[PDB]
RNA sequence: UACCUGGUUGAUCCUGCCAGUAGUCAUAUGCUUGUCUCAAAGAUUAAGCCAUGCAUGUGCAAGUAUGAACCAAUGAACUGUGAAACUGCGAAUGGCUCAUUAAAUCAGUUAUAGUUUGUUUGAUGGUAUACUCGGAUAACCGUAGUAAUUCUAGAGCUAAUACGUGCAACAAACCCCGACUUCUGGGAGGGGCGCAUUUAUUAGAUGAUGAUUCAUGAUAACUCGACGGAUCGCACGGCCGCCGGCGACGCAUCAUUCAAAUUUCUGCCCUAUCAACUUUCGAUGGUAGGAUAGGGGCCUACCAUGGUGGUGACGGGUGACGGAGAAUUAGGGUUCGAUUCCGGAGAGGGAGCCUGAGAAACGGCUACCACAUCCAAGGAAGGCAGCAGGCGCGCAAAUUACCCAAUCCUGACACGGGGAGGUAGUGACAAUAAAUAACAAUACCGGG
RNA sequence: CGCGGUAAUUCCAGCUCCAAUAGCGUAAUUUAAGUUGUUGCAGUUAAAAAGCUCGUAGUUGGACCUUGGGCCGCGACCCCGUUACUUUGAAGAAAUUAGAGUGCUCAAAGCAAGCCAUCGCUCUGGAUACAUUAGCAUGGGAUAACAUCAUAGGA
RNA sequence: CUCCGCCGGCACCUUAUGAGAAAUCAAAGUCUUUGGGUUCCGGGGGGAGUAUGGUCGCAAGGCUGAAACUUAAAGGAAUUGACGGAAGUGGUGGAGCGAUUUGUCCUUUGUACACACCGCCCGUCGCUCCUACCGAUUGAAUGGUCCGGUGAAGUGUUCGGAUCGCGGCGACGGCCGACGUCGCGAGAAGUCCAUUGAACCUUAUCAUUUAGAGGAAGGAGAAGUCGUAACAAGGUUUCCGUAGGUGAACCUGCGGAAGGAUCAUUG
């Protein structure tokens, strides 16, 4: 190619979007923004496929051009805006607030949150280093730069950001024993506590996580997001509570529900 | 045009590589600046990838030169090109390239040395600071003997064809001895 | 690109390797006559479905009884075989799935069950009755005789409400005859 | 379904092949063809040649209206709605094709501590007439030329977020020189000092990485720096003229995102009746440069003699784009993979470029070769392997239809546009379901 | 393979019958083929052991080294050489394949949907498996390969 | 000399519990209950060990080694019969995979015959077609490389300066306008060198396509001719290698084999 791609073929769209195969030749190509294209949930999908507010592309445009949707406290009119993990989606007309979390099957789920709980997001620190003028600055995986961060904050940390004031109100150090959520790979959406961190020089670092029921899983450092200090996450979790179920137990639940 | 691709080369085994694509613009080369030492300063704007700017010096006569032991940097005129390590053609053509050895005017450095040390190579405060600096003052007598002629041996550390400037450092110590031996063997 | 190109399709039957074997021809004709089939392909597709089910059951029998895939997929297969009336209650093992024949599948057709329910005088009369839109399963009329009837839907096979045999008005033949009279 | 059958003999048992038997999201062709759903479709030969039409344009309250434009109002700069045009952005995506290409593309897996990146998101921005600078130009208007083309000259006007200038709200700190002072110091004054650029010195300990003379600081200078707002909309209040909100557009830096480029390892069909190949004129490495966005013989100068090879180098063939995959498959395997997803490459063949963040672009330009169009013979204009359609070639493949309603992309943009894409037409490629009769009575044949 | 020379079960026809059936016939590739053979073929006489020997690469290479035992309790206890191999984990796009759910009327499909009827609800669902080789990591050391392997001159 | 052992060697006899299509084989066994290691080597019959290329050899030739085309069999072992210009009918049971055989003691033996020797068969020369090969003419046509050149166009560079602006000094004429005067800036055509480089010409080579007089194969089909070389001891047993000769099958010399017509002379 002689430049950037503008189109996303529907077959080549992320599989967690759960787009259907015959809905068209194309999928919404996510715009550049805070989250990666392959790891985000675009606004058009949230509005039409998930919340059912809109029925068409044009209806999503109509809703967004009314300035009805705020992402993390700010009005977005781009339909392909890449909304991502832990983002607050608020509609200050119906009075509903949503935190974009992962279910245990790797798919973004709009989790309803309280009005007070929609006043902060959780960000993962990507790096800490000196900017111009020798001023220390923090950057996250959701594209934010924060200057003069707390010196106790290091890379891979989780900071609590107040959307109203745009400051770090609290932070969590990436340590063994902190409850985490996996945001990438086959364990996406799984919640557990870190048991040990296995480091290997020159290559990716492996984190060993054990969930509440005792199942153990391992994932790379880049796919781990701390959500609480200790065994108590700072945000509310979806109904699964991050506890992945085997297909046999899912069938048990379905059989019990049908029997009732 | 000039390209930088590995397409046209032979393989490491010696076998010829058949072309599978025309030349791309993202692998181009441009013709050398061939910066000459001349008092007709010409630096041209080269528009490069990303909409960025490269400065292409064609003729230069003045440079920014650093005397590292003294930690002083002065703008001096370029007088001559004397040694090139890659091609004496560049010496006879007076071509300014990075790592070329040149003659630079010593007058700014003489002036700074007189002002700073009080030594040519009116207050109690000024005389006190001058005596403090003069204590431990040590020149190397090679820089001194070229100061006698007013020409300092210098090495162009900047790339004139890229930045449009002919900057460098004054030669000192073992490098100075090496290049004096080379110039006397020339 | 055309989006319609991504729709899947597949074949439902194979032809026999030996076309002119007396024994196979006699057995196929016996089944076809017993169940009023329109051609050999209707029996061949039932054999194809039985072949895929049998292959699945055999592949889970060649795995450990604790293999979580055999517990899961064998349970699903047994549920599907009990759902369509192909297996009894005592037959609650993957071994009995391997013992199923094309007769068991042909006995669950809407044609066969309409004939055996007393709604039709013969298997062929059942076939025409279904193709004439006189038969409904539940509230849904079914004009497809190869319809596989679940056990929960067996007791809801009934004459259509729009059909002259199910409380509806007389057909065009009868009405034309009375108009002539 | 882990399967065989005919054929050598006068007869037999073998070996062994021929023939039969089944499949093909496998092509063509023949005959036949009622209904439903589904659906390939000029790849194979010619990446052969193309008449005609269409496939890319774009306007918000928010850059620029004085249409001699329209509606409504009726001493006022500009009512509103606005064609045109300038300015901005896009046209580097998509679509098509598979010619070239055999460790090459490509796949998985690395790397950038070896780079560029319009845009998005987040953060950042201080030492350079002002109650606001200058000259043009389009549209418009009217003199034209030419056979002619979004071929073209001259004259009269007038805009800016076009172009070009120019105060740039002010400051501390820090560095250097340094009159005087009474003095290991104090110190007026002068110079430097925004950000960026280039070089050099220095700090970075015992902030960061597995690892950096790293991030970053300080200092000396340097650069004839396209930087550091002379822009627009809505609302317009608070103090006595001064302050004042919510936005839009734009400049620069870092980070992020969208990506590319290059790059590590391993992996490819047949052929030895291809065993040596590469190295003048780069072949393998080294030094110093040049060039590039950046590494690199990428190129140059000098130097050394290396580098690959029966573990098949080099060469040749491929009716060879690679992969995901497809057909057939007890298992193992065999064959295919032009085609809708990913990657690559090309736009008759080469080559070279401009613009631009991004192209060695072809529905952009320049030239040559080959074809070829109009001409008033002076010139002028070309590129369907986009959609449709037409010649030709062939065994072999559809309409010069409708539409942006869906999907989604793009623009100044909720609005325009989209032969992307969809809808219908042709369509026994292939696939799914499924009629052409059922019942009864007489008569017959029966059987039980 | 064969039939047809006057009685043609085989040609040309009629009748009847047979197979498949809205389909069927005819003209590269898979199966059949254990007729390419790794699984898995042959080589006295059917095709096929080089005339014979040496010999480099390649391929293949004898045996030997921490075993028992009990206790607690299937884990544990007690008395700065590599690699193959194996185990587990992370990856290996989607679509295709296998497969869970779901009565498009069935089916090929699709990724929908379902609920006594609900100004709504089921957080509705939109699983999972597979994915050579090569790469990364974990445990194991039986088997095997390479490197050593009495100046140990050891500590 | 005799007897008993052990190891190693050339062999022999019997037997199947084995294997095999059988003949037969104590390995040719330990094989669908399929795997000790390793080398070479076969894939229906011809064409064909032929053409061509390469290599070795003085040569003879050796090694490597096709294709086109043609054909439904060729071939192996064994059985019965027939023939030899070779010698002298069931049953049941048993053997064999079996055809068969024993019983039934013309037989044995060889067979490439089974229409059964009045058989089968080989080759030259005739004649109809097909395929392939060699082949001078330094045979042509097509394209790619090699060597020299020529070289569009672009890009960069050197001069160049049509022209256009801004200002300047002083002045003249009535802020405008003209001229002379002098700086700065922009800058077209053209031009210089370099670079990329299409394309053209030249030498030779390679890859193609490729006529081709003539020569010489192979196959198929009619089928004539001359003989009878292979099959019986085939009437000179057959065949292998090499050399020479002949109308043709072939003959002969030297060495070899039984696939022989002899498993046999302690006589
Ligand atoms: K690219
Ligand atoms: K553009
Ligand atoms: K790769
Ligand atoms: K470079
Ligand atoms: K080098
Ligand atoms: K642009
Ligand atoms: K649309
Ligand atoms: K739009
Ligand atoms: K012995
Ligand atoms: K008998
Ligand atoms: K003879
Ligand atoms: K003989
Ligand atoms: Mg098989
Ligand atoms: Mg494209
Ligand atoms: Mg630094
Ligand atoms: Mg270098
Ligand atoms: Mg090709
Ligand atoms: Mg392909
Ligand atoms: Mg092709
Ligand atoms: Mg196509
Ligand atoms: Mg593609
Ligand atoms: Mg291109
Ligand atoms: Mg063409
Ligand atoms: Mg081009
Ligand atoms: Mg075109
Ligand atoms: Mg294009
Ligand atoms: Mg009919
Ligand atoms: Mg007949
Ligand atoms: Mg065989
Ligand atoms: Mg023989
Ligand atoms: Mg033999
Ligand atoms: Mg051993
Ligand atoms: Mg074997
Ligand atoms: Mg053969
Ligand atoms: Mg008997
Ligand atoms: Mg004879
Ligand atoms: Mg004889």
């Amino acid at each position: 190619a002689r430049g950037l791609k503008k189109h996303l073929k529907r077959l080549n769209a992320p599989s967690h979007w759960m787009l259907d195969k015959l809905g068209g030749a194309f999928a919404p190509k996510p715009s550049s923004g805070p989250h990666k294209a392959r790891e985000c949930l675009p606004l058009i999908l949230i509005l039409r496929n998930r919340l059912k507010y809109a029925l068409t592309y044009r209806e999503v445009q109509s809703i967004l051009m009314q300035r009805h949707i705020m992402v993390d406290g700010k009005v977005r009119t781009d339909k392909t805006y890449p909304a991502g993990f832990m983002d607050i989606i608020s509609i200050p007309k119906t009075g509903e607030n949503y935190r974009l979390l992962y279910d245990t099957k790797g798919r973004f789920r709009l989790h309803s949150v309280r009005d007070e709980d929609a006043k902060f997001k959780l960000c993962k620190v990507r790096s800490v280093q000196f900017g111009q003028k020798g001023i220390p600055y923090l950057n996250t995986y959701d594209g934010r730069t924060i200057r003069y961060p707390d010196p106790l904050i290091k890379a891979n940390d989780t900071i609590k950001l107040d959307l109203e004031t745009n400051k770090i109100v609290d932070f969590i150090k990436f340590d063994v024993g902190n409850v985490v959520m996996v945001t990438g790979g086959r364990n996406t959406g799984r919640v557990g506590v870190i048991k040990n961190r296995e480091k290997h020089k020159g290559t990716f670092e492996t984190i060993h996580v054990e969930d509440a029921q005792g199942h153990q899983f391992a994932t790379r450092l880049g796919n781990v997001f701390t959500i609480g200090k200790g065994t108590k996450p700072w945000v509310s979790l979806p109904k699964g509570k991050g506890i992945k179920l085997t297909i046999i137990e899912e069938q048990r639940k379905r059989d019990a529900a049908a029997q009732a | 045009g000039i390209s930088r691709d590995s397409m046209h080369k032979r393989r490491a085994t010696g076998g010829k590589q058949k072309a599978w694509r025309k030349k791309r613009k993202y692998e181009l080369g441009r013709q050398p600046a061939n910066t000459k030492l001349s008092s007709n300063k010409t630096v041209r704007r080269v528009r490069v990838r990303g909409g960025n700017v490269k400065w292409r010096a064609l003729r230069l006569d003045t440079g920014n030169f650093s005397w590292g032991s003294e930690a002083v940097t002065r703008k001096t005129r370029l007088l001559d090109v004397v040694y090139n390590s890659s091609n004496n053609e560049l010496v006879r053509t007076q071509t300014l390239v990075k790592n070329a050895i040149v003659q630079v005017d010593a007058a700014p450095f003489k002036q700074w040395y007189l002002t700073h040390y009080g030594v040519e190579i009116k207050s109690n405060n000024v005389q006190r600071k001058l005596e403090k600096r003069q204590q431990g003052r040590t020149l190397d007598s090679h820089i001194e003997e070229q100061f006698s002629g007013g020409r300092l041996l210098a090495c162009i550390s900047s790339r004139p064809g890229q930045c449009g400037r002919a900057d460098g450092y004054i030669l000192e110590g073992k490098e100075l001895e090496f290049y004096m031996r080379k110039l006397q063997k020339k | 690109v055309h989006v319609n190109f991504y729709r899947n399709y597949g074949k439902t039957f194979k032809k026999p390797r030996r076309p002119y074997e007396k024994e196979r021809l006699d057995a196929e004709l016996k089944l076809v006559g017993e169940y009023g089939l329109r051609c050999k392909r209707e029996l061949w597709r039932v054999q194809y479905a039985l072949s895929r089910i049998r292959n699945a059951a055999r592949h889970l029998l060649t795995l450990d009884e604790k293999n979580p895939r055999r517990i899961f997929e064998g349970a699903a297969l047994l549920r599907r075989m009990n759902r369509y009336g192909l297996l009894a209650e005592g037959q609650d093992k993957l071994d009995y799935v391997l013992a199923l024949t094309a007769e068991n599948f042909l006995a669950r057709r809407l044609q066969t069950l309409v004939f055996k329910a007393g709604m039709a005088k013969s298997i062929h009369h059942a076939r025409v009755l279904i193709r004439q839109r006189h038969i409904r399963v539940g509230r849904q009329i079914v004009n497809v005789p190869s319809f596989m009837v679940r056990v929960e839907s067996e007791k809801h096979i009934d004459f259509s409400l729009t059909s002259p045999f199910g409380g509806g008005p007389a057909g065009r033949v009868k009405r034309k005859n009375q108009k002539k009279a």
